[PDB]
RNA sequence: UUCGCCAGAGUACUACUCGCAACUGCCUAAAACUCAAAGGACUUGGCGGUGCUUCACAUCCACCUAGAGGAGCCUGUUCUAUAAUCGAUAAACCCCGAUAGACCUUACCAACCCUUGCCAAUUCAGCCUAUAUACCGCCAUCUUCAGCAAACCCUAAAAAGGAACAAUAGUAAGCACAAUCAUAGCACAUAAAAACGUUAGGUCAAGGUGUAGCUUAUGGGUUGGAAAGAAAUGGGCUACA
């Protein structure tokens, strides 16, 4: 299918200049992230999953990586490993066994004449730097992969890293390294705002079982809760919705240090206290510093309550309620 | 009542019950008569009862320069038409009815010796066009499954030969008989063996076999004599190029076991040769109707031993009471001597 | 087991569209509706009208191509004309695919009393999705 | 092993001991079909299931032009090639053998399945290894490294010079017309 | 089940947080805690940072509520704390110098004791052997223990009342009956204790 | 090189003889009669109140909560009773076909009328007549179990099986599983999906149907009735505070 590809490419340069100039966009501009744009509006199709809409890309990312040819016209294979059935993951394996022997005689010699140059070049851990992934080394080697094999070559790998690193090793062997995402949970604070001459003036959002919530706190004002335009007494007569409202400031100290409006609607009186509680720990933690904050969300209070009632099943009373099953 | 039909396949699918729950187990077999007529095969799509020649579907567009209008034809027309319709009907079922009778290799109702045509080739190209195949035993072999329970599966046993010397055996296991043979015939070519052939007719020596419990004898015979053997090992030796034989089959007569002998047999022949090398002494064949006539079959090449054999007064030969019987005249059996068709 | 719309599995030979190749709980996810109208929407109405017009055109199309349809019809529905898509083998020559389509333009037209547009993709043989 | 007897000089104390005229006489007939086999363009597997001397036996064969196989070998390798390797896949015509027995102690199989699909097939076979399917046995050592690298680079001159000669006669053949 | 299994537990102590550097052995995990991104479940809304507040307390509210009325288990609760202290009130004002050194009127104090003191020390497990049933005498871990000393007063007091009687006066003559080791619910205890004793002939039946 | 035995199985370590300190005894030892088999070994499933490891997360127990079986009512069945439908009727039926019965629905019955009797026509229409043990269409159960399976290859033959990762004959498209999708952000959960087959499981009464039966009738129309509870039982509501 080597020809097959080769025809799709030219077709696709094609398409791209008849795209290009039917959207009136200059087509030496033209790039993916308007091909895709042009396919989504030309071909409006609505499917919930991605990969059955519309796709126009290089053939290269839609077709997959086809094997090579392996032996010539004569029939001898070209690759000296073609009879091992896996003649590039064991290639890969020798080359990086003769590196390893390398590393090795070269590290003896080096003891022999008393000489300590190398470092130690294999702690990655500020760079973030992980081993592939089966998937990740069956897109490199087009042959299939296996298990146990991917381990051995791993554990091959760790193996020549704990070894005193030449110069040409260690850039072999970061080309199996991948960089990993932070994994900070650190939330975004929000800046102290001044509206309308009115100073440490923030704002909160909560949801919490179908009930939401948006609470404005006021730094400089006495301890009160004014709910939809009445005091939160009068608005909670349970004194368990009245502790979710102090649960937030007596973690922080500030009962009487901070005026707060709350509008809340939707769910009933312990979903809006949740919400209320959530939008009001959320817009606290611009008054306080970075230490606490972690400690209100390792205590629960910057953390949502996915906790929805579920669905009715057919056949069933309450989603987890079956029929009387009768046996005989 | 427009909306209540349904279409054509659906309609076949429900009255012929193909995919039906009693069929699956083993409960039909009784009413084994399947036939899909496909009612699109010679209707013409403009063609009606009303006999309307439509411009653009019964008569051609464009007649002496001028455009057709909408005609129909008269009553006489509409009554042969309608005739050569009917005459098509009883003339498909007349092909339909008609049945080739089966190859009876053995017997009318069996595969065994049933010719099954040459093998396919192979992937490199090479053909056998050569070769010739026929099926020894045919077999339906039953396993026990977990779910459905008993499993029936076809076992057939293939031999293949081309006339030549060379011949071989496999066997195919397949759900289908006709995949049974296919993968019979593809697999038989992959072993097979050459058979040492006695001026192409007969064998060089008699053989007495002992397989695991199949006990093969086999003697040379003259041009005269053409395979007087087993139904089955006539028909190997025919595929074999052998053409004067005569083989006895005592013990069981299990056919895999007797194909594996006789093969094992005729592979361990030692040719006259052989004999002589391995000898370093002159064959010498004596023809019965040749008289004395000393004629030599094998050169012993090499080095001729001038010592001569050691000449037993009293041969020690492993000797067979039927062939003793045989020799002597007591063998009195009524099936012996029983006149029986050509090969 | 579910058996709706769903085409049981062979041996591994039969050719099968793609249609035919997802069940119906696919519908909306990998594959759409082959009728689009605007009778199945929230606070419209006219639906069985259009369901039983649709479903008379496919019984009636699957006369009118016999044995060289390929696939179920496509019928769009905008603005009083209608519009029927189809998917037909190059079995018939075209002297007889125009005639065709110059009867069904002007029955079905006649017959449902809105204007109709048809139009017919001629395909060597059935495109095949999964194994055949 | 039953069949290494004919191929034995004898014991010493307890160790059997492989006498080498015999293995010398072998030697020469496996050079030379060997080479023969390189000289015609035939494709030669060193075959050998021992985890000590696999770099090596890798090395040999790069070097030689030739191919290799040091790692499990599958099933239907030999057999079912035109599934295995691919549509038409043209089959070694000499297999070199550097250990006959695998890691279990146990016959290789490609011994048998180069016998099955009529494949020549050059040896080194130990003082428990089995000669009767092996066309060229070698009776010698398998286990000593200074042994296998004597055999490897007898092997690889060996090869060498069939492949050297083969361009001389080539080049002395264009010159002919 | 909604939260995944790297969510982990919140901490609600207050004083746990407000003083990491007394103590350098909780530094360790607590700087860590976060360090893995460990995500924390949302905190309960009966639980809170309240010092008014015991998980005994909660628990025993939670074990009386019916159904979904959790307002009404409340109130049953503190009317019932009301009258026990009132009841504590009037004995301690009756009562002479000497006795008021030693009558206690905190409601959660004599909460507490009377739980502990209504808490069996061993139970009783059905174990099948030779087609029998034997009830084999075993220890009982805490929270089983306690469930038990909740439930009996519980069973005792929703039963074994009078109709006029309500819940809060009948739990109020309980819970000091328990505290003075008087009550059924002693009685049943010790009933419990000697069908132990009397089994424990058969506490070789136990394979744990 | 010899001796003692073996000629289908049951009859039969039997009957009838001889011999024996044995007298309900031992040795030797048939026949009538019945059958086309009787037997030894092996493979794969299934089973095991066999044994050894790992499990059960609403599942078995150790344990928690709310109910049924007690009362009234509603409703569905099994029974008696009428001229008065039918099917389901173990898990997988029992507020099930029916998200639904004063006429109609309604296929039931009694009284009465019409017989090329819906359609353009048809020695034709029409049948809720039988067969779900002939079907398609749709589902139930194993079943949130993972296996099914085309093409090959191997076994000192092959019924069948095909594995050792420091690897010992296994490659394998595909359908399943998984992933993805939806509950408009992730994760979880739910939903959805769940192949090949087992139960000749349910459905000729959603609809058409192969076979066998009706045609002044098993077809088509109108009116009136299709009770009732001696009794038992399933599921729900109300409570017994
Ligand atoms: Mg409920
Ligand atoms: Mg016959
Ligand atoms: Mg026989
Ligand atoms: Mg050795
Ligand atoms: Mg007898
Ligand atoms: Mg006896
Ligand atoms: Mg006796
Ligand atoms: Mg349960
Ligand atoms: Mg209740
Ligand atoms: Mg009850
Ligand atoms: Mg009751
Ligand atoms: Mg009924
Ligand atoms: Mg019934
Ligand atoms: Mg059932
Ligand atoms: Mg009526
Ligand atoms: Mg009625
Ligand atoms: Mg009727
Ligand atoms: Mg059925
Ligand atoms: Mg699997
Ligand atoms: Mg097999
Ligand atoms: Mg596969
Ligand atoms: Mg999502
Ligand atoms: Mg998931
Ligand atoms: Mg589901
Ligand atoms: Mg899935
Ligand atoms: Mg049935
Ligand atoms: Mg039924
Ligand atoms: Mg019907
Ligand atoms: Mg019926
Ligand atoms: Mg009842
Ligand atoms: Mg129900």
């Amino acid at each position: 299918t080597v020809d097959f590809i080769k025809k799709q490419i030219e077709e696709f340069n094609i398409g791209k200049r008849h795209l290009a100039n039917m959207m009136g966009e200059d087509p030496e501009t033209f790039t993916q992230e308007d091909i895709d744009r042009a396919i989504a509006y030309l071909f409006p199709s609505g499917l919930f999953e991605k990969r059955a809409r519309p796709i126009m890309k290089h053939p290269e990312e839609i077709f997959p990586k086809q094997r090579a040819i392996q032996w010539g016209e004569d029939g001898r294979p070209f690759h000296f490993l073609f009879y091992t059935g896996k003649q590039s993951y064991y290639s890969l394996m020798h080359d990086t066994y003769g590196k390893l022997l390398d590393v090795e005689k070269h590290h003896n010699q080096l003891r022999a004449k008393d000489l300590l140059a190398e470092k130690t070049k294999i702690l990655k851990d500020p760079i973030g730097s992980r081993w592939l992934i089966k998937e990740e080394l069956e897109e490199m080697l087009v042959e299939k992969l296996s298990d146990q094999d991917y381990a051995q070559f791993i554990r091959l790998l760790e193996r020549l890293s704990a070894l005193p690193c030449g110069a040409t090793e260690e850039d072999f062997v970061n080309r199996f390294r991948r960089s990993i995402p932070i994994q900070s949970k650190k939330q975004l604070i929000e800046p102290l705002q001044y509206d309308e001459q009115g100073m440490a003036f923030s704002r909160g959002e909560g949801k919490r079982k179908t009930a939401k919530a948006e609470v404005v706190v006021y730094g400089q004002g006495s301890g009160r809760i004014d709910v939809n335009g009445v005091d939160y007494l009068l608005y909670f007569p349970v004194t368990q919705d009245r502790e979710q409202l102090m649960f937030p400031l007596h973690f922080l100290d500030r009962l009487g240090k901070h005026d707060m409006t709350c509008a809340v609607s939707g769910g009933g009186r312990s979903a809006q206290a949740g919400a209320v509680r959530l939008a009001m720990a959320r817009a606290l933690c611009s008054f306080v510093t970075e230490d606490e904050v972690e400690w209100m969300r390792q205590a629960g209070l910057l953390t949502a309550d996915p906790r929805v009632r579920e669905r009715k099943k057919p056949g069933q009373e309450g989603a987890r309620r079956k029929f009387t099953w009768k046996k005989r | 009542s427009f909306f209540t039909k349904l279409t054509a396949d659906e309609l076949w699918k429900g009255a012929l019950a193909e995919s039906g729950a009693g069929a699956r187990k083993g409960r039909g077999k009784r009413t084994k008569k399947k036939r899909r007529k496909d009612l699109n095969r010679g209707q013409i799509i403009g063609e009606g009862r009303h006999g309307f020649l439509w411009p653009g579907l019964n008569i051609p567009l464009m007649r002496n320069g001028a455009v057709q209008t909408i005609a129909q034809r008269s009553k006489e027309d509409q009554e042969k038409v309608e005739a050569d319709m009917v005459q098509q009907r009883e003339e498909w079922d007349r092909r339909r009815k008609m049945k080739v009778k089966r190859e009876r290799g053995w017997s009318g109702n069996t595969w065994g010796g049933v010719s099954l045509g040459p093998p396919d080739p192979g992937p490199n190209g090479e053909t056998y066009d050569d070769f010739d195949t026929r099926i020894l035993e045919v077999r339906n072999v039953f396993n026990m499954t977990a779910k459905e329970g008993r499993k029936r599966s076809v076992r057939v046993l293939v031999a293949v030969g081309n006339g030549k010397g060379a011949a071989g055996f496999a066997i195919g296991k397949a759900t289908e008989r006709a995949d049974a043979f296919r993968k019979a015939k593809n697999r038989a070519v992959h072993y097979l063996h050459y058979i040492e052939r006695y001026e192409d007719h007969t064998i060089y020596h008699d053989i007495s076999l002992k397989f695991k419990r199949t006990h093969i004898k086999m003697k040379k015979q003259p041009r005269g004599y053409g395979l007087h053997c087993h139904r089955a090992i006539m028909t190997i030796c025919r595929l074999i190029g052998i053409k004067d034989l005569y083989a006895k089959v005592s013990g069981s007569v299990n056919m895999l076991n007797l194909t594996r002998g006789l093969f094992l047999g005729l592979s361990r022949q030692e040719t006259h040769q052989q004999l002589a090398d391995k000898k370093s002494l002159h064959v010498v064949e004596f023809r019965e109707e040749c008289g004395p006539l000393p004629i030599v079959v094998a050169s012993p090449q090499g080095a001729l031993r001038k010592d001569p054999e050691p000449e037993d007064e009293v041969p020690d030969i492993t000797l067979d009471w039927e062939d003793v019987k045989a020799a002597q005249g007591m063998k009195r059996s009524v099936w012996s001597g029983l006149k029986r068709a050509a090969t | 087991k579910n058996r709706a719309a769903r085409v049981r599995v062979s041996k591994g030979d039969k050719p099968v569209t793609y249609e035919e190749a997802h069940a119906p709980h696919y519908i909306a996810h990998r594959k759409g509706w082959l009728s689009l109208h605007t009778g199945n929407l929230d606070g419209e109405d006219h639906a069985a009208e259009r369901t039983v017009e649709d479903v008379f055109l496919r019984k009636f199309m699957l006369g009118t191509f016999p044995g060289c349809l390929a696939d179920q019809l496509v019928l769009k529905r905008r603005a009083n004309q209608l519009e029927i898509c189809a998917l037909v083998l190059r079995q018939l020559p075209p002297h007889k695919f125009y005639f065709l389509v110059g009867y069904s333009e002007t029955l079905l037209s006649h017959f449902y009393k809105c204007p109709v547009h048809l139009h017919l993709q001629t395909v060597p043989s059935k495109v095949v999705y999964k194994y055949i | 092993h039953r069949f290494m007897e004919p191929y034995l000089f004898g014991s010493r104390l307890g160790q059997d001991i492989i006498d080498l005229e015999q293995t010398a006489a072998h030697l020469q007939l496996a050079l030379n079909f060997t080479a023969h086999v390189a000289y015609r363009e035939g494709i030669i597997l060193f075959v050998s299931r021992h985890r000590q001397f696999a770099h090596l036996i890798e090395t040999t064969a790069r070097d030689c032009g030739e191919y290799a196989h040091t790692r499990y070998f599958k099933g239907g390798l030999l057999t079912n090639a035109p599934l295995l390797l691919g549509p038409g896949v043209r089959l070694p015509d000499l297999i070199i053998f550097l250990h006959t027995l695998n890691n279990v102690f146990e016959p290789h199989v490609a011994v048998r399945d180069a016998a099955k699909m009529n494949i020549p097939t050059v040896g080194i076979v130990d003082t428990n290894c089995n000669p009767a399917l092996i066309t060229y046995p070698v009776p010698g050592n398998d286990d000593s490294p200074p042994a296998v690298r004597l055999f490897c680079r007898l092997f690889q001159v060996a090869i060498s010079r069939a492949k050297e000669k083969r361009r001389q006669v080539e080049a002395l053949y264009r010159l002919q017309g | 089940s909604r939260y995944g299994p790297e969510y982990k537990d919140p901490q609600i102590d207050k004083e746990y947080y407000r003083k990491p550097l007394a103590e350098q052995t909780e530094e360790e995990k607590y700087e860590r805690d976060f360090k893995k991104t460990q995500l924390i479940k949302a905190a309960p809304a009966t639980k809170t940072s309240s010092v008014f507040e015991d998980p005994v307390i909660s628990k025993f509210t939670n074990m009386m509520m019916k159904g979904g009325n959790k307002v009404l288990a409340r109130s049953l609760m503190t009317q019932t704390l009301e009258a026990v202290k009132r009841k504590q009130f009037a004995k301690y004002h009756a009562a002479s110098a000497e006795e008021q050194a030693t009558i206690e009127r905190n409601p959660y104090t004599i909460f507490h004791q009377a739980l502990k003191n209504c808490e069996p020390v061993i139970g009783l497990v059905p174990i099948l052997k030779g087609g029998h049933f034997y009830q084999v005498p075993v220890p009982l871990a805490d929270r089983r223990r306690r469930f038990l000393a909740m439930k009996w007063m519980i069973a005792e007091c929703r039963e074994k009342k009078h109709r006029r009687v309500l819940m809060p006066e009948k739990l109020s003559q309980e819970l000091l009956e328990a505290f003075h080791n008087q009550g059924p619910v002693i009685k049943r205890k010790h009933d419990m204790h000697k069908m132990a004793e009397a089994n424990r002939a058969l506490a070789h039946y136990r394979w744990w």
